[PDB]
């Protein structure tokens, strides 16, 4: 059916970047902090499966909190996101997941599917390291990781498609 | 009350003598009824504070709007550009265009508002109809149409 993907994450680690990546094969340098919720649509197959996603792009910045909380519910699968030059945005994982647990209200919260970018992959002077992130993500749900670059392409279809296996997954 | 399209940096210009106003444009359904609003960015960014938040200037160029007031979408789309749309309203009031960023983001709210009309309502022409893709710079003029 109607697979909806949500992005979460600091503000600049790059979730607008990635849908547009994805979606329209285009990339933008330019800054500006996502203010409302927006959505695109994108069909795809999947390990035998056609399927349409509908990614949900947000605002990242905590005083926009009040405009992304009402589009948790309902969300499939969440993409937790971070910069990889941004140790902060790193740090904040937690609290992203947190957040997203307590707004959208799933019944069983150790069972939903996030999958976790760590974006910017491109940008050589990194703050946090791969194996950092990678134990984070095992200590925290074992949950899919992948190193992204919206501005050269790097995993981020790999990243999508993930999303929509997991939501396959968990249909069972 | 549900989200069928939102949309950042939609800009209108409610003069052309003053540049134009950055907003959040979206369309609601609550029950069948679609209601198109546009927010002028600084009502909802929080950056006015609490003592002016009623009555600030902003809040003179909100825009809300039932679909069904709305008789025409009067759409332009140049190359290299955002596209403009213009609604033409069953009281003859002269709105000010709205104004997309660079993109197809003109045709995806165009296919959002097709895919929230339905099924009691749709756009005439039909977006996947061969008059639905304009013509040519490129023009669309489309009607709300009630079965
Ligand atoms: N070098 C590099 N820059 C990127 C990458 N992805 C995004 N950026 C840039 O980082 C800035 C932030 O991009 P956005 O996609 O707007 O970040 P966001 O997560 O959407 O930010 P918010 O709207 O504030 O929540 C922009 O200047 C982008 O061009 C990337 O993969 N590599
Ligand atoms: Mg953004």
């Amino acid at each position: 059916s109607l697979f909806k993907i949500i992005l979460l994450g600091d503000g600049g680690v790059g979730k607008s970047s990635l849908m547009n990546r994805y979606v329209t094969n285009k990339f933008d340098s330019q800054l500006f902090h996502t203010i409302g919720v927006e959505f695109l649509n994108k069909d795809l197959e999947v390990d035998g499966h056609f399927v349409t996603m509908q990614i949900w792009d947000t605002a990242g910045l905590e005083r926009f909190r009040s405009l992304r909380t009402p589009f948790y519910r309902g969300s499939d699968c969440c993409l937790l996101t971070f910069s990889v030059d941004d140790s902060q945005s790193f740090q904040n994982l937690s609290n992203w997941k947190k957040e997203f647990i307590y707004y959208a209200d799933v019944k069983e919260p150790e069972s939903f599917p996030f999958v976790i970018l760590g974006n910017k992959t491109d940008i050589k002077e990194r703050q946090v390291s791969t194996e950092e992130a990678q134990a984070w993500c095992k200590d925290n749900g074992d949950y899919p990781y992948f190193e992204t670059s919206a501005k050269d392409s790097t995993n981020v279809a790999a990243a999508f498609e993930e999303a929509v296996r997991r939501i396959l997954a968990t249909e069972d | 009350a549900t989200l069928l399209y939102g949309k950042n940096n939609v800009l209108v210009q409610p003069r052309d003598d003053m540049e134009a106003v950055p907003g959040y444009l979206s369309l609601h359904q609550t029950a069948d009824v679609m209601t198109l609003k546009w927010t002028p960015n600084q009502l909802m960014n929080g950056s006015v504070g609490d003592l002016d938040y009623e009555k600030s200037v902003y809040w003179d160029y909100a825009v809300t709007i039932r679909l069904e007031e709305i008789v025409y979408l009067h759409c332009h789309q140049q190359v290299d550009s955002g596209g403009t749309v213009v609604l033409v309203s069953q009281d003859g009031i002269q709105r000010p265009p709205f104004r997309f960023p660079k993109g197809g983001h003109l045709l995806q709210f165009l296919s959002c508002l097709e895919n929230g009309l339905l099924p009691h309502g749709q756009l005439d022409p039909p977006l996947w109809s061969q008059r639905g893709k304009g013509k040519v710079a490129t023009d669309y003029v489309f009607r709300i149409i009630y079965p």
